């Protein structure tokens, strides 16, 4: 696969005009992006111990809520067109192939 | 260990020149080190990365010589404050003479700062509970003494940032990555890493006398704070598996930048160490790393808006995220940017001027550059993508962002960026304009607007879904329902509304091209009617003041002569007919129903009726008039009876 | 080896350890006897 060009797939939309340029962007960023005068005021201690005090509540709700070669694995994944897709038409994320899996994996003093 | 009167100070003394040393030793490591203090239990004084648990429990003694002591305990999170609020309850101590009592130990003469948690000055949790004394004392020589302790104490640790930062940098590269590998770990098992990065004496600054060696003591070790976790950074692997915990880290710097923003050394090394935290960690900030940074640098930006210091070198930081990351580092923006906007919170002039900035170069007045550790022409990180870019490229990105998830948060706030933006840019072309007149300008403006046009038709191209129809979980979902349309009707609104003059005025200078084609009035028009569909239910949906202004006032300005746009109209005819129809069938709905803003809709339908005459023809309005005359008469206010019957009469006349 | 050396050391210590308990027992019962007097001086 490193041998052959690289070419990541790019965010496409049917449902707009032909003189809609439609920046170039990588769909993987757009699918994790969506699934996911007078200064006196701010010279006050009393706003910056509040701001201080707002980042400390922030950081202990996240501490309350809380390899090369993988690397490579997404690398090329994300680089090339057709990676892990058998036979070039099964589809890497179609539902006759959850099935198969599920059903080829599936196991059970 | 031995109690002395000069303990602490000879402490931090030794501390304070013990990290010169360090650079000389050859064969010191990090677990060695550790290893060694441990067992001589001492390493809380050497390494910031030290984690004991502190004592349960405390003892204090009171005025007099054996008399009863109080056994209080010690929790993770409890300061000297309540353990002498609470001595002084148990003591009977008038509130008159509550200001001349402090806690302190007798035994290593120290006086307890109110604000300092219990369980850093006591981290050794032995079978033996520290003894304290409440000593009474005037409260001036206190707080003399309690700032005398509290600089000695920020000294120390100051050094001992200046040690691990010296031991860091003085080992063998091949041994580097392990080294500080495990420097991340034992931060993140640390209960109170970001607390004591972070945290501050703020009620000591107010001192005058002592406050501003306080602060300039406090700068340094947040400087060496930054440094440190800079060093810690680039040192890790380039691919290291981040989760949310990065944000503890991250969040140091902002807590840097909201304290001294003000200090051009501070402020400099702050935006460097963040350029290269950027470029070492691409696929990172490629991807979610700009939305633990940029909200607070935002804010400060927007909050200093008169330090044209402090804004060159955030214009200038963002000029180099850009170049690095692109239209990602653009987008996440966005993200980041939505929750201020106000339309105690970031500006749609804020954000333009920005913009703005970023649409030009800017020089490198404090010289970041210079701290940075990568290569001085600093190219794009990804190969794909040498260009600047204009307001019109993040219009289309926000499109391109609604287009692909309609019915998504994210699109929501992106709706909410275009509104707050689009203005801003109209603003920006007329001044454009006006102040050179030249023929080119004109035509620049031209080629603009109708580049803006696109960019909005292909928005209403794509945004077809939500056309769709329909206790606290019902106040969400219609908010979550309405907000969108409601943004929408204002962004087109707002656009026809100032363009179409516009357009007239500028062409005579030196062929009118449509700003909306047929389709998009009637997307337009059946968003109007979804959003109508529910008005009568719910009183903010009546309210709404993209409704209200859509239907008063861009009805009157649309050209209803064209057959192909005359559906469009019919359609907000027909809804208002069956819902006033509605409201006059059941006046279940008419006890609550609010009729203040009905007139503002009648308002409107008699406002085209007057602008073009040509409406009056199409049969479906005659039965809105009828239903309204016979719903008049059990009587509505004023407001609304005067638009019904000014309605009747443009009617009669026409 | 390591634990061994933590069992030999662990061991001289509770040995030590007695006589601490029998120090600590004389020394608190005559600290507790002056605290008793000075109860007395209250």
């Amino acid at each position: 696969f490193e041998k052959f060009p690289n070419r990541p797939q790019m965010v496409k939309i049917s449902k707009l005009p032909s003189d809609f340029t439609v920046p170039k962007i990588r769909e993987s960023f757009m699918k994790q992006f969506i699934d996911r005068v007078f200064s006196i005021r701010a010279r006050n201690l009393l706003e910056k111990e509040t701001a201080v005090t707002k980042i400390l509540r922030a950081c202990t709700r996240q501490r309350m809520l809380s390899m090369k070669r993988k690397v490579q694995e997404e690398e090329l994944r994300e680089n090339h067109p057709y990676f892990d897709k058998p036979l070039f038409i099964v589809g890497r994320e179609h539902r006759f192939r959850n099935f198969c899996r599920v059903v080829v994996r599936a196991r059970f003093h | 260990r031995t109690p002395c009167e000069w303990g602490m100070d000879a402490i931090s003394a030794t501390l304070t020149f013990l990290w010169e040393v360090v650079g000389y030793v050859e064969g010191l490591f990090f677990k060695d080190l550790k290893q060694t203090m441990k067992k001589e239990q001492c390493e809380v004084k050497l390494l910031v990365t030290a984690s004991m648990p502190g004592t349960k429990t405390l003892v204090v003694h009171g005025q007099n010589e054996c008399d009863i002591p109080t056994q209080l305990p010690v929790h993770e999170d409890t300061q000297f404050e309540a353990l002498l609020k609470e001595c002084l309850e148990f003591f009977n101590i008038p509130e008159s003479q509550s200001t001349h009592y402090f806690l302190m130990d007798k035994r290593w003469n120290l006086i307890h700062y109110n604000k300092t948690y219990v369980r850093d000055i006591y981290p050794f949790r032995r079978s033996v509970s520290p003894q304290l004394n409440l000593v009474h004392m005037h409260p001036e020589k206190g707080q003399e003494l309690i700032q005398k302790q509290v600089f000695t104490r920020k000294l120390e640790e100051v050094g001992r940032v200046l040690f691990l930062i010296s031991l860091t940098q003085k080992i063998p590269t091949a041994h580097k990555q392990s080294h500080v590998s495990m420097l991340q770990e034992d931060l993140l098992r640390l209960p109170s890493f970001p607390r004591s990065a972070i945290d501050a004496e703020f009620s000591l600054f107010s001192d005058p006398q002592a406050g501003k060696e306080l602060f300039g003591l406090d700068t340094l070790q947040k400087s060496l704070w930054i440094q440190l976790l800079e060093e810690m950074f680039l040192g890790m692997p380039s691919e290291f598996p981040w989760g949310d915990e990065i944000m503890l880290f991250l969040n140091v710097f902002n807590g840097a930048l909201i304290l001294h923003p003000e200090d051009s050394a501070l402020l400099r090394q702050y935006a460097a160490t963040v350029i290269n935290t950027a470029v070492h960690f691409n696929h990172l900030f490629s991807l979610s790393g700009y939305q633990w940074i940029l909200p607070t640098m935002l804010q400060v930006y927007s909050d200093y808006e008169s330090n044209p210091q402090l804004r060159q070198a955030i214009e200038f930081a963002c000029h180099q995220f850009y170049i690095l990351h692109r239209k990602p580092f653009v987008l996440q923006l966005f993200a980041s940017v939505a929750p201020l906007l106000e339309f105690k919170g970031v500006s749609a002039q804020c954000l333009f001027d920005l913009l703005q900035s970023l649409e030009g170069e800017t020089t490198d007045i404090l010289d970041i550059l210079e701290l940075v550790k990568a290569e001085k022409p600093l190219k794009s990180l990804d190969f794909c993508y040498d260009l600047t870019f204009s307001i019109s490229e993040a219009i289309k990105l926000c499109v391109t962002v609604v287009a692909y998830a309609p019915e998504s948060f994210r699109s929501l706030q992106m709706l909410m960026v275009l509104e707050a933006l689009v203005p801003c840019y109209l603003q920006k072309l007329k001044r454009q304009t006006s102040q050179v007149e030249t023929v080119p300008a004109a035509r620049e403006e031209i080629a603009a607007t109708a580049a803006l046009a696109t960019s909005l038709q292909a928005l209403l191209y794509s945004v077809e879904v939500l056309t769709r129809p329909m206790e606290l979980d019902e106040r969400i979902a219609r908010e979550e329902f309405r907000r969108p349309r409601e943004s929408l009707l204002n962004i087109c609104t707002e656009f026809y509304k100032h363009c179409g003059p516009r357009l007239k005025i500028l062409q005579n200078l030196a062929i009118a091209l449509e700003l909306l084609d047929v389709k998009s009035h009637m997307r337009l028009a059946e968003i109007a009617h979804s959003l109508l569909k529910l008005a009568p239910y719910d009183t903010q949906t009546m309210e709404s003041r993209g409704l209200r202004r859509y239907i008063m006032e861009m009805l009157p300005i649309t050209d209803w002569t064209a057959e192909a746009v005359r559906p469009a109209l019919i359609l907000i005819l027909k809804r208002l007919d069956r819902m006033f129809n509605k409201i006059h069938k059941m006046p279940t709905l008419r006890r609550q129903v609010e009729w203040e803003p009905a007139s503002n809709l009648i308002e409107g339908v008699c406002l085209t009726l007057q602008r073009q005459p040509i409406i009056s023809f199409l049969p479906h309005l005659r039965s809105l008039i009828n239903v309204c005359v016979n719903l008049v008469m059990l009587s509505p206010p004023l407001p609304f009876s005067t638009a019904v019957v000014r309605l009747v009469a443009l009617q009669i006349q026409a | 080896e390591q634990l061994e050396y933590t069992i030999e050391e662990e061991v001289a210590k509770q040995t030590i350890r007695m006589w601490l308990k029998k120090c600590l027992k004389r020394i608190r019962a005559k600290q507790q006897q002056s605290c008793s007097i000075i109860h007395s001086l209250r």
